[PDB]
RNA sequence: AUGGUGAACUAUGCCUGAAUAGGGUGAAGCCAGAGGAAACUCUGGUGGAGGCUCGUAGCGGUUCUGACGUGCAAAUCGAUC
RNA sequence: UUCAAAUGAGAACUUUGAAGACUGAAGUGGGGAAAGGUUCCACGUCAACAGCAGUUGGACGUGGGUUAGUCGAUCCUAAGAGAUGGGGAAGCUCCGUUUCAAAGGCCUGACAGGCCACCAUCGAAAGGGAAUCCGGUUAAGAUUCCGGAACCUGGAUAUGGAUUCUUCACGGUAACGUAACUGAAUGUGGAGACGUCGGCGCGAGCCCUGGGAGGAGUUAUCUUUUCUUCUUAACAGCUUAUCACCCCGGAAUUGGUUUAUCCGGAGAUGGGGUCUUAUGGCUGGAAGAGGCCAGCACCUUUGCUGGCUCCGGUGCGCUUGUGACGGCCCGUGAAAAUCCACAGGAAGGAAUAGUUUUCAUGCCAGGUCGUACUGAUAACCGCAGCAGGUCUCCAAGGUGAACAGCCUCUAGUUGAUAGAAUAAUGUAGAUAAGGGAAGUCGGCAAAAUAGAUCCGUAACUUCGGGAUAAGGAUUGGCUCUAAGGGUCGGACGAUCAACUUAGAACUGGUACGGACAAGGGGAAUCUGACUGUCUAAUUAAAACAUAGCAUUGCGAUGGUCAGAAAGUGAUGUUGACGCAAUGUGAUUUAUGGAUUAACGAGAUUCCCACUGUCCCUAUCUA
RNA sequence: GAAGACAUUGUCAGGUGG
């Protein structure tokens, strides 16, 4: 972990988010370090205090720098951007989906990896999804995800076809090679 | 020592080794009356200190030699 | 150090009271073709920086040796 | 040929401790020891390379005057001179676009 | 080693200092046994483990 | 010249590791070191690199992409069916 | 200094006397960068005259990277022919 | 069994630094020519990839059951791989 | 290893001097790191130690010696360890490192108002980082001292210069420039800050060397010859370059360009211009210093004086640095201290006088510690002065592919107990007719070809190889020919210089990679797919891992796993193309079945030549 | 915000159980 460049996580449901939406920017997007995915460094304007914050988001595929985000929860549907699930009819392709509203982040995170909305609860809001693995899980609206899938599909079709490459893998995330 | 004197208007002086360049420079200003130009340092292997003094232009060695004692 | 180029400018580095002493020294070479001339060069302690100035005329060096004050401590070599 | 010592205490090949040799008046060779290359600084906007400013060690940087560490226009010792053409015409045209949309909205509240 | 430590130095001087053998007028006090300096030392010989 | 009959590309790594597998790596080198379209120059000067990014020296812009190509079928479909939904929800 | 002057002369270069490769004697590639790097140059010295025109310099360039090029004397000769083709092809 | 001490030899992960001739073969992509209606295909070069290959220093200790073994050595020597 | 002299009583061994050898520049050289710690140098001296002796010595006694604003540590932070808060623990003390904290300091401005947000601290003498060179000097050290000459930081403060009555300069289309040319809080950006390999350019050092001036040496005989010297820092001033950048104008008859093929209406080629200033050049620095010579003095303190110290060339040469490119990866190859700038414009300030201390001059100061020495077949670790081991820089000439081996110059050893004798046998190294593996469990070992070129190289295959396949010829010296180039002129010519290949003769031991260095090959069977890893100190595989294949579990109050307990803890800065455990191990077709090219210090049979394995033993060398 | 008299924590009793 000595490369790694910071977590791939979310803002947080703050005023805007809640009550609105925000235009963020897109500065680089770069490779992690011992990851399956990449990631984007992306900025956006702090509006208590006079300072641009970066944020760490995860690289959906399709998406450019130079690039804007309107973003929140009147953020119109677009590829890159985030919405709370309440707002989008079911079938909209989300990733990095969050468990709980502002955890930033469990769920559809890994490389060309995504969730499917196919339901909605709308009074007593909830909002229907199904799993990469497929298991179906009901979860509040209130919590977020970005749109389309993690770039990087295809990662896995590709063999090794010698030692010192998957070597050169598995120096970066963890000592669980060799294996027994 | 002797050398140094006769080449360089230097003098050498054994020291506490709690004192620095500045105490050096003041003390022997103090006692024996002359200005400086500068002072190197070292710590002789037997743990005392060791102090090269290098005098200025307008004074003498061998003068304040005699003055003190030695030679 | 530092070149000259201009003897207005140099007379005044001679004035600056910084200057206690300065010196000149003399050079044996040969212009193109030519004929051996001697070669004056006339230096001054300033004590951030040394200023020479390179003069290959002996009638500017005797000149110039006169303009300079009586007080100022010069060497020869 | 003569061979050559490392003057400093460092007998190692890294990257800073570095060897350039010299050959001198006395008639002995010696080592130099060089120090580490500049670099260009560069765009904030473009990650290019800008001219006019002296490529020097950054402590370095304060010995010189201000004009070797800068050029004259705004944003001199930053940017591009392109990038900058770039950004201020952006903020000219949507200047003017925020007038573009004051006179729709005028027109829309002028209708309600 | 040469980027020693003073205390390191400080350590030396005791041994070099240590490091002689009997004065030799100690020899002829009355009733002395001390003939010998038997806490002497050299170098290759013993190690002082610093 | 063409000088090989089917092993093409992935020669170097010689007679090891089996042609099953060799086919199937060529296949996906061939799609990684080429050089892609650019959507903003339309230039054939975009190339990838750090798997996952995809770049144009010309204009200087980089995208993400898939790991061996610039876009997936994946990425076609849900452009597309963005395409549809945006139009359908907003209006 | 006698035994390099005849292997100046071009004695002492026989058979007997190789232990190694011609690659490691003459590589190909100094070779071809030799002979490359002087045709650009002479090519480039007869278009600033304008001896030869810009699109038969172009071409003559791939051409040129190619072989069908021995060297100096025979692409002069090349150079020749092409002058009288030339004056062919815009006669007739 | 209780309480302590040890990763300077050695095993493993990190971090930061450093080191490794001269050769053999000749991958993509490219250039020229040729063939072909085309798609595409053959030749001559280019290029210098490959946990390819020889070989040194480097690592290691296969073997001889060799020198030596009351040894220089409480594991060395040389030759071999 | 040898000979003479000195010393002393005494010399196989100390010292000097004359010869002989060696390490032969990936050293028996010169410096360093860790470690050692007076071993470094002198004087005196041998009863011990130096497995002999010793007048010598890392031994013994007495003393001498390590000089820093600039090398380094200190400062930074790295993976990481670790306080306080707090909470547990009967408790020693533990979990945790910014978090269930009233953590700390300012900025005007009349004790009242207002802004900011961290969190300690430690950890690199090889990473980041402010700045120095030369010459001389000692018995011993120097980027430390002396002589000379520069630089950095931090201060105060006068002057010069610039800007101004238009207060915060002007010029240039622009690239950008000059001697400066205000500016806080806050914000943003840059450097520090970053991989491996390949090829290409550039320059530095070294190597080859032409001419000239000096010194030495060979000269029976030849050689306008052979060897050595002819150098010039830090730093400052001026100048200079690719990539890139600006103005002009608009490209198809598509052009430009690299070794390598990429670029262009998002504006090429081309014309003109801007910058980076590593590097390069000129001058100062700096001849005064250093060096090479001569002539003088003289027990001389030991000195004095003269001259010369110049001008060129080439290279795929060797090493090293940098640049512009390219490839390389499910590997994309660190962060911080510090410094600077930019936007921003609180506010301050001149006209009879100020402002600028990021321009130039000028003044004082830079503390603590290390610094010697060896760095090893005697200075360290191995119970020792042990044929062992320990990271790293410099790296010449011939030879030849070479950093193999052989020889040599610079430099340094000449240390290893010696002497007289040649009986065997040993140990290492060699040769032997005739036969040619018969011997022997066993081609164990020895020996055979081995280098470079021409032709040529089967089956089989996962078509990629096997392949230095096999196998045949050739290989010396001397004198010639042809081809392969730059620089200068308008079909070609004048000048300048390199070793690469090919071709034809003449010649002698008919031997010529002549030494040294240097593959033996092939026909069948089986096993593991391979590179690879290990039972050091009896086993280096048919054992282990390996990429692949298939299955199974987990959707975060989750799976695996841990803690004395916790307000605990890894995976996790993660999230099903994931995390984890499985059988199994490439290919064709899961105690797993038939098959398989390459490869293996894997195991077995046989063919070629080869030879003392043998008949049968003999000789020689240290 | 989630959750809420269940959880949980402190203490007791069944099945299983190298
Ligand atoms: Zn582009």
């Amino acid at each position: 972990t000595r490369l790694r460049q910071g977590a791939a996580k979310l803002r947080t449901l703050d005023y805007a988010e809640r009550h609105g939406y925000i235009r963020g920017i897109v500065k680089q997007i770069v490779h992690d370090s011992g990851r399956g995915a990449p990631l984007a460094k992306v900025v956006f304007r702090d509006p208590y205090k006079y300072r641009l914050r970066e944020e760490i988001f995860i690289a959906n595929e399709g998406v450019h720098t130079g690039q804007f985000i309107y973003a929140g929860k009147k953020a119109s549907l677009n590829v890159g951007n985030v919405l709370p699930l309440g707002s989008v009819p079911e079938g909209t392709i989300v990733s990095n989906v969050e468990e709980k509203p502002g955890d930033r982040g469990a769920l559809a995170r890994a490389s060309g990896n995504y969730v499917i909305i196919i339901g909605h609860n709308p009074d007593e809001n909830k909002t229907r999804v199904r799993l990469p693995s497929g298991a179906k899980k009901v979860i509040s609206s209130d919590a977020r995800g970005v749109i389309g899938v993690i770039a990087g599909g295809g990662r896995v079709d590709k063999p090794l076809l010698k030692a010192g490459r998957a070597f050169h893998k598995y120096r970066l995330k963890r000592n669980s090679w060799p294996k027994t | 020592a002797m050398k140094k004197v006769e080449d360089g208007n230097i003098l050498v002086f054994q020291v506490s080794m709690k004192a620095n360049k500045y105490q050096i420079k003041k003390a022997v200003k103090e006692l024996y009356e002359v200005d400086v130009l500068k002072v190197n340092t070292l710590v002789r292997p037997n743990g005392t200190k060791k102090a090269y003094v290098r005098l200025t232009a307008d004074y003498d060695a061998l003068d304040i030699a005699n003055r003190i004692g030695y030679i | 150090a530092r070149e000259i180029t201009d003897i207005k400018q140099f007379l005044e580095l001679t004035r600056r009271a910084d200057v206690k002493t300065a010196t000149v020294k003399i050079n044996k070479k040969l212009n193109k073709a030519g004929k051996p001339f001697r070669q004056t060069k006339f230096k001054v302690r300033g004590s951030s920086s040394l200023y020479t100035l390179v003069i290959n005329d002996a009638g500017k060096a005797k000149k110039l040796i006169q303009s300079l004050p009586p007080t100022l401590k010069v060497n020869r070599l | 040929a003569q061979r050559v010592t490392f003057r400093r205490r460092n007998p190692y090949n890294t990257r800073s401790n570095k060897i350039k040799v010299v050959k001198t008046p006395g008639g002995i060779l010696r080592a130099q020891h060089v120090k580490k290359l500049a670099t260009r600084p560069k765009c904030g906007d473009c990650g290019s390379a800008l001219q006019g400013i002296s490529t020097l060690r950054p402590r370095q940087y304060a010995t010189v005057s201000k004009t070797h560490k800068t050029v004259s226009r705004a944003y001199g010792g930053s940017r591009c001179a392109n990038c900058v053409k770039e950004r201020i015409i952006r903020a000219f045209l949507i200047e003017e676009q925020k007038i573009v949309k004051k006179v729709v909205k005028e027109q829309t509240e002028a209708a309600k | 080693a040469a980027q020693k430590s003073f205390r390191i130095k400080q350590k030396m001087a005791k041994a070099k200092k240590q490091n002689r053998p009997l004065p030799q007028w100690i020899r002829l006090r009355t009733n002395n046994t001390i003939r010998y300096n038997a806490k002497r030392r050299n170098w290759r010989r013993t190690k002082m483990n610093i | 010249a063409k000088r090989t009959k089917k092993v093409g590309i992935t020669g170097k790594y010689g007679v090891r590791y089996g042609s099953s597998l060799r086919r199937q790596v060529k296949k996906l080198e061939i799609q990684q070191h080429a050089r892609y379209d650019c959507s903003f120059c339309g230039k054939k000067t975009v190339k990838r690199g750090a798997a996952g990014i995809w770049t144009c020296s010309c204009c200087k812009k980089t995208v993400a992409g898939g790991a061996y190509t610039v876009s997936t079928a994946a990425a076609a479909t849900v452009r597309s069916t963005i395409r549809r939904l945006r139009e359908m929800v907003e209006a | 200094r006698a035994h390099a002057q005849s292997k100046r002369e071009g004695r002492h270069s026989g058979y007997g006397k190789r232990k190694g490769t011609r690659e490691a004697r003459l590589p190909s590639q100094v070779v071809w960068i030799r002979r490359l790097r002087v045709l650009r140059r002479l090519l480039a010295k007869y278009r600033d005259a304008g001896k030869i025109d810009k699109h038969l310099y172009h071409v003559l360039y791939k051409e040129s990277k190619g072989n069908a090029f021995k060297h100096k004397r025979a692409l002069v000769e090349h150079i020749i022919q092409a002058k009288a083709d030339a004056q062919r092809e815009k006669a007739l």
